[PDB]
C-alpha cells in the first residue's frame, strides 16, 4: 500500500556520478520530509541527506556535500539523488525513507539500490550445472543445482523452473576469489523419483551485466 | 557532530532482557526528545520501532521499550525470542542534520547445536570442455557459525586453490558456508578421488568425488 | 536439513486411484514413525494412516481403511500412500509428517501435495496482460499485471521476470465462477519511469494441465 | 472413532492472554498425557508448538503452555501478538489411532484502520479480439475485511455479469479481494465509461475506466 520505488543504482568508475529515483505511492507524498540513507557493506546506517515536503529547502551530510543533490517534486511524486564525483567509499546500498511529521523518525522505506564504485569492470557469471549423483540416488533424495562463476559486483539472483519451484531451494552466499571475482552455488534438494519425469532449470539473473540465463539441469 | 555510541554487540538468553544504551550530546539524545531505534534484520529495510524516546510503533509488542537519562537513550528487550536477533539502531534529530547511532548486534542465544549437511558436487562435462574445475563443497543446517574445511585427493590433502567462505547465517540463524576447489581438467582425471572433508566441534563429516 | 519431500498429487475422477510418495532426509527415516494427514479446503486436519518405525504395521482412520494403503521402504527411505476408489470428499491438501518417539507428536512435515476428485476435466489457463495505464504515469507510479482466467483446478502459481521480479508484486486469491471455473490476477507495481527500458513478464504456472505461459506485459 | 472439540474461535486484544480447550475422552486427552498443540498459519503446514501436555517445542517461547485437568487439555498463549493468529489444533493418541482436535481460529484485535487501495483494468487487446472482455477491479490492504462492491456504465449501475471473491487476509492479516465484470466486446464499446465503486466503513472509493 504505503510503497516506495527505487531506481537507478548500478557500477561506476571513480569520478563518475549516478541519479537515483524514488516513486512513491499510498501516502501524501508532498506532506511527508524525505531522507536518503545508506549502507556501506556490513556496516551501519548513514544519513545522507534530506529535503522538507514543501521542496527546496535541504539538508546534506558532511560526507557528501558539493557532491550530492537531494530533490523531488510533488507532482510526480518522486524523490532523486543526484550523485556526482563518486569515490569507493560511497558503495552502499542507498534507501529511500520518508517522514511525515519531522522529528519522528522514518518508516516508509524504499527497499534500496545498490551504488558500486569501483575501477570496476562489470563480468557476467558463467553457469555450470551441477547434476545429481546416479550414487546419493540409491535413497530417497537427489540434490541438483547450479554454479555461478565468476561476476561482478554483487549481487546474483538464482531461481528455479521460472520462480515456480521454491521448495528445498538453497542459494548460498557469494565467494569473493583472489581475483576480486564472486562466485556462487545453488542447490535444490528433490525426491529422487522425480528425476526422469521432471525438468529443473536454474533462472540466473545479473543485473549489471544484463546477463539472464537459463541452465537446464539433467542427470549425467 | 555527531557520533551517538552503541556497544557492538549484546547477547542473550531466551527469556531474558538486554538493554542497548545510545549516548551522543546535549545537542542531539539529550538536545531533543526525538530518538527513534530502529531494528533491520539482514538484507531489509530498517524498521522504525520506538519513535520519541518511548513510543512503540503499530505492532510492536510491549516487551520493546525506550527511555532516557540526559544524554544517553536505552531501548530494553524484555523475554527475548529468536526473532529479535537483528541489529538496532539508534537514530536522533541533531537540528541540521539526522544522525543514525553506530548500531548494536543483538544476539540470542541457546538454539540447539547443529551438524552440518555437506554437499560436494564434482566438476561438470560444460565445464571440462571449458578447461576448467571446480569442486563445491556447501555447508548447511550448522550451529554454532564455525567449521573447518579439509579437501583430499585420493589419499593425500590438497592446500592450493581453495577458497572457502564465512559462515553467514541462513534464514533460520543456522548458519551455512561454501567451498572452492580450483583445479585442472587434467589433475582431476589424474586422481581416482577427491574429498571434502568438514568438522564442527572435533566431529568430522566427509564427503568424496571421483571422475568416473 | 531435516526434510519431507513429497509428489504424487493430482486431479482424479471419482474410483479413480492415485500413489502420493514422500522422499525423507536429514534424519534416520527408519527410526522414525511416519503418518499421513490431510485437510480439506477451510477445513480441519484429520489424520488418516501411520506406519510404525519397521513397516508392516499400520493403523487407518476409518474415512480411508479399505481405501488406502500406507506403506514404506527403509532402504530408500520413502513414505507412500495407494488411494483407490477415491470420492470427492478426499479432496485435500496431504501432509506426511514423522514421529521419531511414539506418541510424541508429529515435528518433521513435508509441505504438502494437493488431491483434486472431480467428475470435471482440467482446464487450462488464458492469461491477458493488464497493461499499464498511460494516466496516473503523470505520477510516479505505475500499477501492471496478468489476468490469469478460466483453470481448473487450483492452484495457479505467478512469479514475474522469471522470479527475479518480487518487489511490488501481488497476486490476488482466485474467484470461483459460476461455470467452476477459476480466475485470478497478478499485479505488480513499478515506477512509471521503468516503462520504456523495462521488461515485465508474467509467467503463470498450472501444474495440472502442465501450462506454463510467459505473457510480456507492455504499454498498450 | 470420536473427536477432540475446541472452540470454533477466540479473539484477544494484543498483549492479553486467552486459552483454547481441547475436550476428549478418558480414551484420549484422559487416556494418556500424549497431547500435542499445532500451530498453522494459512497455506503452510502446522508447526508442532507443545508436545506431551506442557513441554514446549525448540523454539517456541514460554508465553505458549499447555495445561489439562481430566479430559480437557488447554493452550494458553499469553502476551497475545499479532503473530500468533493463527488456527491450533490439539492431537491426542487414541489407542489404536491419532486424532486433530476441532481446530481453533485465534484472531487478534487492535490493528488500525486500513483503507483499501483500489485499481481498475479495462478488458485488454488480446482479451477483446478473443470477443471476451473482463474489467478488474483489485481491493488491497484493508481493515476490517469487508467492502461492498458497485459496479457502473455511464451513470447507471450494472449487476449482471459480476463476480466478486470473500475478502482475504494478505500476508499481514491486512485484506485482498477481487471483482470481475464479464461483457461483450460490444457492451464494452457501448458505453464512455465503466465504474468500480468500492465501499468499506461508510467511506466509498472509485475508479473508472474506458474504452479511449
Amino acid at each position: 500500500e504505503v510503497q516506495l520505488l527505487e531506481s537507478g543504482g548500478g557500477l561506476v568508475q571513480p569520478g563518475g556520478s549516478l541519479r537515483l529515483s524514488c516513486a512513491a505511492s499510498g501516502f501524501t507524498f508532498s506532506t511527508y520530509q524525505m531522507s536518503w540513507v545508506r549502507q556501506a557493506p556490513g556496516k551501519g546506517l548513514e544519513w545522507v541527506s534530506g529535503i522538507v515536503s514543501s521542496g527546496g529547502s535541504t539538508a546534506y551530510a558532511d560526507s557528501v556535500k558539493g557532491r550530492f543533490t537531494i530533490s523531488r517534486d510533488n507532482s510526480k511524486n518522486t524523490l532523486y539523488l543526484q550523485m556526482n564525483s563518486l569515490r569507493a567509499e560511497d558503495t552502499a546500498v542507498y534507501y529511500c525513507a520518508g517522514e511525515l511529521l519531522p522529528y519522528y523518525g522514518m518508516d516508509v522505506w524504499g527497499q534500496g539500490t545498490t551504488v558500486t564504485v569501483s575501477s570496476a569492470s562489470t563480468k557476467g557469471p558463467s553457469v555450470f550445472p551441477l547434476a545429481p549423483s546416479s550414487k546419493s540416488t540409491s535413497g530417497g533424495t537427489a540434490a541438483l543445482g547450479c554454479l555461478v562463476k565468476d561476476y561482478f559486483p554483487e549481487p546474483v539472483t538464482v531461481s528455479w523452473n521460472s520462480g515456480a519451484l521454491t521448495s528445498g531451494v538453497h542459494t548460498f552466499p557469494a565467494v569473493l576469489q583472489s581475483s576480486g571475482l564472486y562466485s556462487l552455488s545453488s542447490v535444490v534438494t528433490v525426491p529422487s523419483s522425480s528425476l526422469g519425469t521432471q525438468t529443473y532449470i536454474c533462472n540466473v539473473n545479473h543485473k549489471p551485466s544484463n546477463t539472464k540465463v537459463d541452465k537446464k539441469v539433467e542427470p549425467k | 557532530q555527531s557520533e551517538l555510541t552503541q556497544p557492538r554487540s549484546v547477547s542473550g538468553s531466551p527469556g531474558q532482557s538486554v538493554t542497548i544504551s545510545c549516548t551522543g550530546t546535549s545537542r542531539d539524545v539529550g538536545g531533543y526528545n526525538y530518538v527513534s531505534w530502529y531494528q533491520q534484520h539482514p538484507g531489509k529495510a530498517p524498521k522504525l520501532i520506538i519513535h520519541d524516546v518511548i513510543e512503540r510503533s503499530s505492532g510492536v509488542p510491549d516487551r520493546f521499550s525506550g527511555s532516557k537519562s540526559g544524554n544517553t537513550a536505552s531501548l530494553t528487550i524484555s523475554g527475548l525470542q529468536a526473532e529479535d536477533e537483528a541489529d538496532y539502531y539508534c537514530w536522533s534529530f541533531a537540528g541540521s542534520y539526522y544522525v543514525f547511532g553506530t548500531g548494536t548486534d543483538v544476539t540470542v542465544l541457546g538454539q540447539p547445536k547443529a551438524n552440518p549437511t555437506v554437499t560436494l558436487f564434482p566438476p561438470s562435462s560444460e565445464e571440462l570442455q571449458a578447461n576448467k574445475a571446480t569442486l563445491v563443497c556447501l555447508i548447511s543446517d550448522f550451529y554454532p557459525g564455525a567449521v573447518t574445511v579439509a579437501w583430499k585427493a585420493d589419499g593425500s590433502p590438497v592446500k592450493a586453490g581453495v577458497e572457502t567462505t564465512k559462515p553467514s547465517k541462513q534464514s533460520n540463524n543456522k548458519y551455512a558456508a561454501s567451498s572452492y576447489l580450483s583445479l585442472t581438467p587434467e589433475q582431476w582425471k589424474s586422481h581416482r578421488s577427491y574429498s571434502c572433508q568438514v568438522t564442527h566441534e572435533g566431529n568430522t563429516v566427509e564427503k568424496t568425488v571421483a571422475p568416473t
